[PDB]
């Protein structure tokens, strides 16, 4: 039995997590009771699940915990896992680790100088494989295949909001930099430090879990020549929150710009612009707290205008850009009184609807009227009908949404133009900023979003790990058949198919009659016992769950009607595209069907286009760790670390590596470590036959291990076994 | 954990934890199917409704009763309903807490049986227990001693009580019970050209009955006033907004409770049964159940009834003897508010039959416990 | 996904069809389901008239072409001319294949059998269409009303149709079909105009007294009050100059036309008025759920676009129903289009796409799968 | 004196003496009113018609019915149809012979006091009475015990007596009669394109259903062979001369007897209130009742309804019942014939309301003279 005596196991704690403990005897089958040694004393007692006979997770031997990447270990459990990384942050301080493909990076919160010039030219010319797991080694990797292949790369950046993201994205920017010299012609990386402060302003949000948080899919290319040479860059935007404008959570607020711009109110120039309070601004008053403690969002404003000076965007433009946002939200007060036979109206001389007009130089007569009342056309006559208030107040947000939408695309222009070049690019590798996996106590058509994305991810991410398996299997002449491939396109498909989560949703949200309970009602209907993967709550009808590759999510079905609408009127579009302003005839330079798409729709569409740009692409795959969330330097939290490693995914790969072969090692690695289990009748002329020989008399079973032409494969554990052997032979 | 409590009323459900002063739910034990075509195509549907989901979808309904005679006619629709009560209306796990359940006295052995057997294989109780409702609605009277008319929707029933202790050769049991009453009330308003004739039209005949009619104290006498003054006439506006005028009958349908000759009965009138199951007591302890009269149940919410029963019970019994009927305001929940009280008594544990035992002993434990 | 072989949406009507794809806010394409033959010999051998004419380009031809209506009192007369009627759909106005696309068609309660077997069969024999449809007017015009209950009135040129629905239920007993429609109030139009010497006789000039029908005509909201102006102020006289150039004066007329919907008597029909055929079919009704028909008296169909309608029907029907009851009648623009808008509604839902009658459907089991995917 | 006998019939007025065979007048009760004004100096035509002679001016007058759910819905009319009688068809004073008249079970009070008084106020008549349908059907049968169901055209009621006694707690009244049958033919007949929309169109639709219809023994099985075989076809010329087949329409309406659904009811089928009328009666009684179900009233007189019904209550009852139905070769000529036979009985002599004993009592005489 591998519980022996000198075998640590592992032992669940509601605080540390998991605590190793020593056996103080050898268990026998059909013991129901293991004595146990805590560090704390011999004061425990285990009984055994007496129900199916589970021992607690056997820990690694001593030889095999001091490693860089955790497919090293023969044990693969969380236990084993997380205390890898524990140690290595701890002791050695060491932010990066290997699961496999994946670079692994936990937060320091603490200036690191492992990123000077004499590490970059240490690294550089050298093996990524012969190096420690490094940024600069998934950097070199990439810039290695595209000039080898002659084929574009993408490195995959994702976790939590504060785990470092954004920072690695600038160290390997840097190395994609000093690996070709560098392009003092262009100056890219000083455009990409002063583009992020803008793109973060007007794409992030405070949320409940952090002071600043992205809301939307990153894309940096970084282009290069013949001479792989950089020459320039361009920026991408995907998967953008569209609810944020205009509806707030509780506790959390709308995008930072919005409040920049409410803070600096009090100077002159703002003053024109007639902003006043973040509590009397509907898109602002919702949340609860429009302030953030420790900021002061007007120094913030002075940043980002500083920054917008460093790209060279006029401030003409930069004052044009506040004028208009000062005018979304003087729109969002417009507020219609209700009607008779399902209409609405509008006060005589109403203050906001005044300021909006005289703001955004349009007439107020008809942006009362076509708020009043809607145009109907047909192929005979045009008609005009009477608006309910909510079909008005639905009908103003989506306007918002929209040409805050135009807004956003047009500043990112701006960005391109200053990250763009004449010279034409030969070759490309991308940087993708993404987020991980969100789940709460409550979950919303945000979250539903988020985790729909990460999905897509996840498909190519499981395709990948089986592809270059499968291709190392046929190197070394190894049967395919002998590993398994575990996807997630049934969660996928759940979702977005006909009749699915999504499209039930839409349905839903053209109906007339259509309600979050009457969607609740069709999904228990058509998913309920069609989909084990779907499930409901027994004492609720307002929620439902869902099976993600991360865990189950449970999702309120209040709010996602509402928040799917995204339809305007183009008589609406008509009178804002005719504006006496210049700005506004450039924000709306086929339109006819992108102004009748619902949320989840647009959703759809930005997906799918971001997972084929992946897709052309060799992918690359990184994960941020954020190790806390008291921010201390080098201070670990065992229920953020696990917490963390669920949403990165990587304790389901570690999972998929050890349901098929993890440990493999050559047969002359192999003879130098077991030599000594070896009698001289056993030794033959030749390594592999002995090696080949001797192992099938230490494991009887054919299973446990896999021959190949220059390695030996093995399953879980055996190698911890031969190490079990080789210390009971010593003592 | 803290018991849940629950009469199985034959019209009326009422449920709760015990403790709470009031049942924190109540609903009409209706289950409601639809009668007619969905021609709304891609609609959301249901398959049958429950309590005020069928009584706000009436008409296109067809309604049913899973309970008749103070007996369950059928398990599927009582599985439904109990399965509302737990998850949808209380929202509580039944694995969590123990189930005080109802019946009236002579039900049949087999019915108490198979509630037993649901409770414990659909439901998971860990403990459960059935308890009389003449019992709880003496406890919710807080006197040792009285005897109880408990009348109801689909039952009515006589149970003399003293230092705690039944009589069981005493108690008598009636099928004359609310119901009747709405059945007949359609006989006498057809008398006027108010015909009546779905389910759905007996809800608003039986809500017309529960507002406007009440007992005579002498019944000549009010016919008498009804045939030369006619200033007892009530008008009631129907859903569709017509008035109906209603009179005469606002006295004749609950006169039925002492002449049931009106609807061919050859039973007794319920002072009769009261004098009778008194009768058949010791004559040493007679002086104190006519002391001691309670009324129960939703049908005893007649407006005069306890003055007419008065008056018909001291024309039957000795002129020496202090007749008393008592009536508690609350008579619509005196059965639950009794069994709230017997589950929060340290005394009950006993009673309660463990799932244990069920596996162990068979259904017929709960008569064991009983008896 | 942007792409759906995108279902055709066609109402067939009597006196005007419309068509359309589903998800097109509006029919794209409408035209008069008139078909027109030419009466005339060809003063030269390079004349070629077509053999026959469809809509507006028989329109552009009258008294030269004999105008002809494929469809009458809400059911099909000539399945030839249906097939050139439904063959210009396709090809000469959509310009799309009906091999690609699904189609929606439709028709009115209590209409035979065989009518609705004969269009199934010759959509999937002549056309060959992938999948096809067939759905009553009167939900699709409660789907583009928006509510799960009420009584709707669809009064069309060749039939009028009461149906009350609660729900998503409808009352099989409580449907009311009646044959006075606004042919018959065109057709009384010209007997009421010859008493000032108009008389009409060809069906060129009938397409003329129809469009002053459309034009002049308006409901009134007391009928004998309506008469002593007419008598009295005569100020009620609009002289319509006819297309050629003849001033025409057109004044109790304008009023006498439409009110034979409440007035059936004046065509010798025994039938109820519009109103009351409204009135009984919601006193046919379950008690409960008459006060939310009450509430929801929805119209229509091209015959309920008359002025003052929707006024006299709510005091019409609040003299019929007891006092205590909100009447309310539910009237909107552009009610000519109600049932299209309300079958391209009905084919862009995901749940309505298993519920198409197939080519390989009606191959296996014959023609009375519609009656079996129906009921 | 030789009293007279008339049954008011909602859609067929009977009427003779007391000691006649049958019937000696039988027409429509219809008044007709022309639709239409006058073409011609003079030729003066009557304000209304009555029975035969509006039949033969169908389409120039419409037809009324002065009778509705087997109540009066116009006394004038009910006057007019009775003066016919009495003088423009018996050719008799009503001055001179006594008036039984009849009325269904659960009809309005005010129904009877009003038919009383215009006989006694208008005809003069020195003496009356109203009797119930079913007991004079029941006498014409020739049983003292016997369950009578009365189908007519405007009522259906299932009446159960033994030893000459009924029992009004097991009474059971359906408004489903011919007339709604005839209303359905219409809409089943438009299915094939025969439409129709007059009261002098449905005449027809009510004479094809009179000759062409009959009631399947197993509805699935009839309609298996319409569908397959449709030898069922049959042909009918109109009186304009065209012809149109009716088929599978024939076995469709009468079912809606057995299935009132067609129509819409909640209501149930003739053989389910027959076989709950003989449940509701005493359990020594039923055996009786189940030998003798007696058939009664036009709506009965369908070819196969006898052997469905049997089949039927074969399928409900115990199999140790003998289900026994009896169906009077003159089923329409059963009520009448027993009023005759009450007519000519000389002990019944005593229960006649006299001209004086109305003037005592106002209009209730009738009421209490029955009960
Ligand atoms: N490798 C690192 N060394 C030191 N500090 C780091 C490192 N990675 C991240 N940080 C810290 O994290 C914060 C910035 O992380 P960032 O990538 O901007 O987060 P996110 O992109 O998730 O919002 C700063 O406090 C920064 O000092
Ligand atoms: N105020 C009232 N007047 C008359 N009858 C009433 C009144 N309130 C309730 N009822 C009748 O009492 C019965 C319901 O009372 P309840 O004790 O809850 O019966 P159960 O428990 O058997 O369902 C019904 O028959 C109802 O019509
Ligand atoms: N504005 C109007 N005023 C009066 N009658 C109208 C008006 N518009 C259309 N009609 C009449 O209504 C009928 C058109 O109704 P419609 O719904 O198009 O019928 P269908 O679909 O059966 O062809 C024709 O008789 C037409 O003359
Ligand atoms: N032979 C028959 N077959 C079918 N229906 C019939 C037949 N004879 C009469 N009826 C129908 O039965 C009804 C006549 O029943 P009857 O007893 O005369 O009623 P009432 O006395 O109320 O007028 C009418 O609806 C008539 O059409
Ligand atoms: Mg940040
Ligand atoms: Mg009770
Ligand atoms: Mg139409
Ligand atoms: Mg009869």
């Amino acid at each position: 039995e591998l519980y022996t005596k000198f075998a640590r196991v592992w032992i669940p704690d509601p605080e540390e997590v998991w605590k190793s403990a020593e056996l103080l005897k050898d268990y026998k089958p059909g013991d129901k009771v293991l004595l146990l040694h805590l560090e704390e004393g011999k004061d425990l007692e285990y009984r055994l699940d007496p129900k199916t006979g589970e021992l607690p997770h056997l820990r690694n031997p001593d030889i095999l915990v001091g490693e860089n990447d955790l497919t090293a270990l023969s044990y693969l459990h969380e236990p084993a896992v997380l205390h890898n990384l524990r140690v290595r942050f701890i002791d050695s301080k060491l932010i990066y680790t290997y699961c496999g493909i994946v670079l692994v990076a936990i937060n320091p919160y603490e200036q690191l100088p492992i990123y000077g010039e004499d590490i970059i030219n240490a690294y550089s010319g050298q093996n990524m494989g012969d190096m420690d797991p490094h940024i600069f080694a998934v950097a070199e990797e990439a810039y290695k295949q595209m000039a080898r292949d002659e084929r574009n790369q993408s490195i995959i950046v994702s976790g939590e909001s504060g785990a470092g993201k954004t920072v690695s994205a600038k160290y390997a920017m840097r190395y994609f930099a000093t690996v070709s010299g560098s392009a003092s012609e262009a100056n890219v990386e000083e455009k990409v430090l002063a583009s992020n402060p803008i793109m973060e302003s007007i794409g992030n949000a405070k949320t409940t879990r952090n002071d600043n948080a992205s809301r939307f899919g990153k894309y940096i290319e970084i282009g290069f020549d013949k001479r792989y040479r950089i020459i320039g860059a361009n920026m991408r935007t995907y998967l953008l929150e569209k609810s944020r404008v205009v509806f707030q959570a509780e506790e959390e607020r709308n995008y930072h710009i919005f409040y920049q711009l409410c803070a600096s109110a009090k100077l002159p120039e703002f003053k024109m612009l007639r902003l006043g309070n973040a509590d009397s601004f509907h898109y602002t008053k919702q949340g609860g707290s429009p302030m953030i403690e420790g900021v002061d969002d007007a120094k913030e404003m002075a940043h980002t205008r500083q920054a917008c000076t460093l790209l060279g965007i006029s401030e003409s433009y930069q004052m044009g850009i506040f004028r208009i946002l000062a005018g979304i939200l003087h729109l969002g007060n417009v507020g219609f009184a209700s009607r008779d036979s399902d209409s609405c109206t509008i006060p005589p001389k109403h203050e906001p609807l005044t300021i909006f007009c005289d703001l955004m130089g349009v007439d107020y007569e008809e942006m009362c009227h076509w708020l009043c009342h809607r145009k109907l056309a047909t192929a005979t006559e045009t008609y005009i009908k009477p608006i309910s208030k909510l079909q008005a107040t639905n009908a103003r947000d989506a306007l918002a949404k929209h040409i805050y939408a135009k807004l956003f695309n047009w500043i990112v222009d701006h960005v391109n133009q200053a990250l763009h070049s004449a010279v034409k690019q030969h070759s490309f590798i991308g940087v993708l900023d993404i987020y991980g996996f969100e789940t709460f106590e409550i979950n919303s058509f945000e979250q539903f979003c988020i985790n729909y994305a990460n999905e897509k991810l996840q498909q190519q991410f499981n395709m990948h790990v089986f592809k270059l398996e499968q291709e190392e299997y046929m190197k070394e002449q190894i049967p395919w058949t002998l590993i398994d491939f575990y996807d997630n396109q049934p969660c996928i498909n759940l979702i977005e198919s006909k009749l699915g989560i999504l499209d039930l949703l839409d349905e839903e949200c053209k109906m007339p009659k259509g309600t979050d309970d009457t969607w609740a009602q069709k999904l228990y209907n058509t998913h309920l016992n069609k989909c084990a993967l779907f499930e409901k709550p027994r004492m609720s009808n307002k929620a439902f769950i869902i099976k993600h590759f991360a865990d189950k999510v449970e999702y309120q079905c209040e709010g996602f009607l509402e928040k799917n609408k995204d339809t305007v009127f183009e008589e609406q579009i008509k009178v804002l595209k005719s504006s006496k302003f210049k700005m506004l005839p450039e924000l709306f330079q086929q339109t006819a069907k992108e102004h009748k798409k619902t949320v989840g729709h647009q959703f759809r569409n930005s997906l799918h286009l971001l997972m084929e740009t992946l897709n052309a692409t060799t992918p690359h795959y990184v994960r941020c760790i954020k190790p806390n969330d008291f921010k201390f330097p080098f201070t670990f939290d065992e229920k953020r670390a696990v917490q963390q490693l669920r949403a990165c995914g990587v304790l389901e790969t570690i999972r998929i590596s050890a349901a098929g072969f993890p440990s493999r090692w050559t047969y002359q690695e192999f003879f130098s470590r077991y030599r000594v289990l070896m009698k001289q009748k056993d030794v033959l002329g030749d390594r592999k036959q002995t090696c080949k020989n001797v192992l099938e008399k230490l494991i009887l079973d054919k299973d446990k291990y896999q021959f190949g032409k220059t390695k030996i494969f093995f399953r879980a554990g055996q190698v911890a076994y031969l190490e079990k052997l080789r210390a009971d032979k010593l003592r | 954990t803290t018991a849940l409590v629950c009469d199985n009323g034959s019209g009326l459900v009422k449920a709760g934890f015990a403790g709470d002063d009031a049942p924190r739910a109540v609903f009409p034990s209706i289950v409601g199917r639809p009668r007619h075509q969905g021609v709304m195509v891609g609609m959301g549907q249901k398959d049958s409704y429950v309590g005020d989901e069928a009584q706000s979808k009436r008409g296109i309904l067809t309604l049913k009763y899973p309970i008749e005679h103070g007996i369950i006619t059928n398990w599927d629709d009582m599985e439904k309903i109990w399965h509302h009560t737990f998850y949808n209306e209380l929202r509580v796990a039944p694995e969590e807490h123990p189930t005080l359940l109802t019946e009236a006295p002579l039900n049949p052995k087999a019915n108490r049986e198979k509630m037993t057997q649901i409770m414990f294989e659909t439901f998971n109780v860990p403990a459960m227990y059935v308890a009389i409702q003449a019992v709880l609605s003496l406890y919710a009277s807080g006197r040792t001693t009285g005897i109880v008319l408990d009348s109801g929707d689909g039952v009515t029933h006589n149970v003399p009580i003293y230092e705690g202790y039944a009589l069981p050769h005493a108690i008598m049991r009636l099928d004359l019970a609310g119901r009747d009453l709405t059945d007949y009330l359609m006989k006498i308003l057809t008398e006027r050209g108010y015909s009546f004739v779905t389910t759905a039209e007996r809800e608003i005949v039986r809500d017309i009955k529960e507002k406007l009619c009440y007992v005579a104290l002498d019944f000549e006498n009010e016919m008498a006033t009804a045939a030369s003054s006619s200033s007892l006439e009530k008008s009631y506006e129907l859903p569709d907004g017509q008035v109906i005028t209603i009179g005469n009958e606002r006295f004749r349908c609950p006169e039925t409770l002492f002449q049931p000759s009106f609807i061919g009965m050859e039973s007794a009138g319920i002072h009769e049964t009261t004098y009778n199951s008194i009768m058949k007591c010791d004559i040493d302890i007679r002086k104190d159940l006519y002391a001691n009269n309670v009324m129960s149940g939703g049908t005893t919410m007649y407006p005069g009834i306890a003055d007419r029963m008065q008056k018909e019970i001291t024309a039957l019994a000795p002129s020496t003897m202090k007749i008393k009927i008592i009536a508690p305001p609350e008579r619509k929940y005196s059965v639950w508010i009794g069994g709230s009280i017997l589950a929060s008594l340290s005394t009950f544990q006993q009673m309660w039959i463990t799932k244990q035992e069920y596996d162990e002993a068979g259904p017929s434990i709960v008569h064991r416990k009983c008896f």
